[PDB]
């Protein structure tokens, strides 16, 4: 019994940010010999658990949180870090366990007159809780007077699109982002591997 | 799609004095990130630039059409509308809308700089006769 | 939208004995909760109501348009919609739409002869014409 | 370790009534008589509870329930009432066990031309239980023939606009609402009196 | 709507060389389940087929068109455009929409060879003249 | 307290397969003697429990969905079956513990013409966790070629209309579904009937 690991990293394409999408993984025999065959990872970042000894680990649940952002930003998906990702995005906690894997997807998400169909949350009043997801579009109150659902001075629209071209710099290309959130309980596991 | 694209609707044929409001939808993209201006071409003329809004809603008009044009915007639709007031014949023309990419480190450009428009639709036909 | 306003769609050039059908959406509320009737202005000639209905979706008609048009609600869009049938050029005018409100026990305003609207859109032209 | 009811009360924007919107408040320490400190409340009514024992009291949960009414209306959030907003929009049950808060909102929610956004539901097959929501739009039917989803005669949105201006009566002026209705399951407690 | 009803959008005076994007919107079920036409009537002239597409939306044309027109499909909006490019005094006719219904099994039921369809809006008037 | 048995059954709308409907059912007097009465009925069929028992059990919570489907697909509507409906739509668990009944509506859910209204998910990248929902319109990728949510070809619309007509076979005519769903845990029941 597989997991479908290569439905969350191999998928054609990923979500927005903002509206960052997440997948239920258990009752399979996760296999970590995928991540050893692939060479192209940026970051291989792992909290609180091995990067090594995750084969022989069992946990109850698993979670891949996968989204697009571009690679300045890569260094907010961690724990206890702020910047426009963390504090209206995607933010981790700080008892995390798990990893956090991204890589370079120039040749997928960047076209050359430049793709905006990836978004991210500019504006917000508060900022998230670990693992929320605030796909709210409401105007955003900027200045002194209420703004009644009406755009205007000091009344802004809180998303935006990215920009991604070929042309762009490194730190300005969009990067594909999964999280592997393992959640263990006083259950027992029923993700475990060979 | 995967690129961005715009697209004109709301012309007619009206009469002096009539009004109308013209609409720019957008797609493969959030309109909120787009500096957005309406351009007309009157035949066997060469195209000007009407009114224009910025990124953060500041809005500019040509002298032709200020105190009759508004533009305004409308993200939610992905829209940026064009209100035009105590039409003229004169107002005859093709009105066309155009966006600019502003990024999130350039919020305070201005609007007015009609050089750097990249993306267009084919425009809105708006004809005023009696 | 903090205020109540309408917006009207539809208006066409068009042939004698074509079709039209008019829009009429509304903003800052429930339409369900209001009156709302057709009026038409043809050049030099007055302000004719065409069409209009009840809170309770009762329909009644101009006697120059009765049979020809149909006046419907689509709450769901906030919208009334008006079907124009066998236009011919005297129906050539500029069609605008107007609400008013109706509390829930005084539920009788909106019969044509409740012909006095509070709130207006900016109307829609339709041009009957070979 | 102070509940945020600033978060609630202190709202800019508030549900309509048959949108009712609810809050959850937990691990923290609720002052009732800090929040009753707001001399602006024209009605602050508990019920199944005594008001000087809930700084001496625990709950399972809280939840903070926030709409805007008539005023004449709000003699119909409380337990065993009838009416179109008991009946149709929101409804507390017999055994109710928590506070009902209200204040005149005239100065916010009117506007000189009317305010008409704030909506209520006005038919309905069925009353609605206890903490029901019913945000639905089927098309009502008044009479004998059936609807299709078609308004008509005797086919009806079953939605309805208030229209607050501020040279209504008193009654007719909007009021803001907070329920606080204090539950008990066999949980451990996330919400205690000082 | 337990009716499947197609309304067209778009229609008006425009120039030669202008364009022209109409929309076909359906309503009471799913578009994509439809093989979609457009037709063309001008005045005195028969009803004539310009484009059509299949519910795997492969697309036809007529010769009269090709190269110049492009039918597309926008399921999520329930609708079907056609995208008119270079418009000419001879593109002037009412525009009207078609559909008729694709079972699972039989996925091949909309090729322009398959001109009989059950649905029809009431068409949109494109005027083509300097 | 008797259980809203008839919400569900004498509903006048009922939803698309796609989007299901579900209404819990708890703490109240399940009187099952109203679907014993019934003989319009035209599957009913309990699994992992005696269907002439149902008025002596008692259960912790009971679920009641409902939508409507084709004749010939009411049987997908079973542990451990295949097809359209059970893979992309509705799908019930193999331990699956409940009842599941159904009846013809062509007398109300076809029209003359032809009700389109009832959709059904055609296309799917994996199948279905048990009670899963899937009501997402994404452009649905039949080829290797990416879509970049544009409907062309191998690129389709993943939802599809019935089609339902009064002189269709009996297999392509309208059936309403009601599929009851009797929670099984280790805890005081709150569903018990007479």
């Amino acid at each position: 019994n597989l997991c479908p690991f290569g439905e969350v990293f191999n998928a054609t394409r990923f979500a927005s940010v903002y509206a960052w999408n997440r997948k239920r993984i258990s009752n399979c025999v996760a296999d970590y010999s995928v991540l050893y065959n692939s060479a192209s990872f940026s970051t291989f970042k792992c909290y609180g658990v091995s990067p090594t000894k995750l084969n022989d680990l069992c946990f109850t649940n698993v979670y891949a949180d996968s989204f697009v952002i571009r690679g300045d930003e890569v260094r907010q998906i961690a724990p206890g870090q702020t910047g426009k990702i963390a504090d209206y995005n995607y933010k981790l906690p700080d008892d995390f366990t798990g990893c956090v894997i991204a890589w370079n997807s120039n040749n997928l998400d960047s076209k050359v007159g430049g793709n905006y169909n990836y978004l991210y949350r500019l504006f917000r009043k508060s900022n998230l809780k670990p693992f929320e997801r605030d796909i709210s579009t409401e105007i955003y109150q900027a200045g002194s007077t209420p703004c009644n659902g009406v755009e205007g001075f000091n009344c802004y629209f809180p998303l935006q699109s990215y920009g991604f071209q070929p042309t762009n710099g490194v730190g300005y290309q969009p990067y594909r982002v999964v999280v592997l959130s393992f959640e263990l309980l006083h259950a027992p596991a029923t993700v475990c591997g060979p | 799609g995967p690129q961005v694209q715009l697209v004109e609707s709301g012309g007619n044929l009206v009469q002096p004095g009539g009004s109308l409001r013209l609409s720019c939808a957008a797609s493969g993209g959030t309109l909120a990130s787009f500096a957005v201006g309406w351009f007309r071409q009157a035949p066997g003329k060469e195209r000007e630039g009407v009114s224009c809004i910025d990124v953060i809603n500041r809005a500019n008009y040509a002298d032709s059409v200020k105190g009759r044009f508004t533009i305004s915007r409308d993200s939610a639709k992905n829209t940026v509308y064009l209100q035009m007031n105590s039409l003229e014949p004169e107002d005859t023309a093709v009105y066309s809308c155009a966006a600019h990419f502003v990024p999130p480190g350039s919020r305070l450009r201005g609007c007015l700089v009609n050089e750097l428009y990249n993306y267009w639709g084919q425009g809105t036909q708006v004809t005023v006769s009696s």
